[PDB]
């Protein structure tokens, strides 16, 4: 049986236990770990972090295995983030908290910055004059893509579409008009990361006054080509495949965070994984899922 | 200085904002366009969430920057 070991929730804990079971389906980001917690063998996140990842990236080494993850969020309680340890918190706020926490870590370099970094292009060019700003390449750690609005079929493509579509800025100073006037701006990605983070902005603001979760189902793929999105026109293909899917049920206030991932080679079999169970689930189930956290790799 | 927010929608805005203001000032800004209450934003630049207490310098934002505007999802 190609099952991983689940994990124990200790009190609303499963958006911690929901982003691990992703990372650790992420080989590229396990890899980078142990090559950057290989210089301590010349306390930290990075050892607490891999020692969870490295035993949920294998099959469980008994029956029903069942860890637990709260030794992570101690130490991120201690130094990087205060929350509880009951209390129903957002997976994607705790992966720039363990992000944050990772390229602090490294800052203190022979050794290359982790896997999800990458750095995107923003180009603004006044609609009066036409001439084009600098460009300004900001890093990103993931892509929070807002979800459009009859929209037939909805796709992770049309979603990364609208987020890489031009827009016009009002009310900006143009250096040469010297002025305020109108511009046209565009966010392209310049560098991509090895590992990419995909986040699906649930959480919209209604016209009255309050948030409204975002139930729609966004079509993805196994497979996804970025070449569409680069900034930059070179020859470099650019092909992702799908590692993890994390999932939310439920409103804004409460909600429930589950997890599907590839089982580990000791390939093509897909685990639903929901805290401590574990269960085989079809790529069709997978494909069929409500995407909140989308994790690629490039390929 | 002048610097850019991404919206909820996508849309982005233009901000008024002076590096030694705070980004609860900040978020007392895009309330004032977008309506949302400072608890419930969560603005991140550079792969970092910005930390309500901290000002614009220790991040080193500087002018036409592009901060990115999210909400919290708890489950
Ligand atoms: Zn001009």
């Amino acid at each position: 049986k190609g099952l991983v070991p689940g994990l124990v929730n200790l009190g609303n804990t499963c958006f911690m236990n929901s982003l691990l079971q992703g990372l650790s389906a992420c080989p590229a980001f396990i890899r980078w770990l142990e090559e950057f917690t290989s210089q301590y063998s010349r306390q930290y996140l990075s050892l607490t972090l891999l020692h969870l990842l490295k035993a949920l990236s294998c099959q469980e080494v008994t029956d029903d295995e069942v860890l637990d993850a709260s030794c992570l969020l101690d130490v991120l309680r201690m130094y990087r983030w205060q929350i509880s340890s009951f209390e129903e918190q957002d997976a994607h706020e705790l992966f720039h908290v363990i992000t944050s926490s990772l390229e602090d870590e490294r800052d203190r370099h022979w050794k290359s910055q982790h896997p999800f970094h990458g750095r995107l292009t923003s180009n603004m060019v006044c609609k009066h004059c036409e001439h084009q700003s600098p460009v300004r390449f900001d890093t990103f750690d993931s892509l929070s893509l807002s979800i459009p609005a009859w929209g037939h079929p909805l796709t992770l493509d049309h979603c990364l579409h609208h987020f890489i579509s031009s827009e016009s800025v009002r009310d900006v100073v143009c250096d040469n008009c010297t002025k305020r006037t109108t511009f046209v701006k565009q966010l392209k990605l310049g560098k991509l990361p090895q590992c990419l983070c995909i986040h699906l902005q649930r959480l919209s603001w209604s016209s009255h006054g309050t948030p409204l979760k975002r139930h729609e189902h966004v079509q993805f793929n196994e497979d996804l080509d970025m070449d569409e999105y680069k900034y930059h026109s070179n020859a470099s293909t650019y092909l992702f495949r799908l590692m993890a899917v994390v999932v939310h049920h439920g409103d804004m206030h409460s909600g429930h965070f589950v997890t599907y991932r590839r089982s580990p080679p000791s390939s093509n079999q897909w685990l639903w994984v929901s805290d401590d169970t574990v269960r085989k689930a079809s790529l069709q189930e997978v494909l069929s899922s409500s995407a909140y956290l989308l994790f690629y790799e490039r390929v | 200085m002048q610097i850019f927010v991404k919206t909820l929608t996508g849309k982005t805005i233009t901000l008024e904002v002076e590096p030694s203001d705070t980004i609860e000032n900040v978020k007392a800004k895009i309330q004032d366009k977008e309506g949302i209450p400072p608890d419930q934003q969560r603005l991140i630049f550079a792969g970092k969430q910005l930390e309500d207490g901290r000002t614009l310098s220790d991040y080193n934002i500087q002018k036409e920057s592009t901060l990115h505007l999210v909400l919290r999802l708890r489950g």
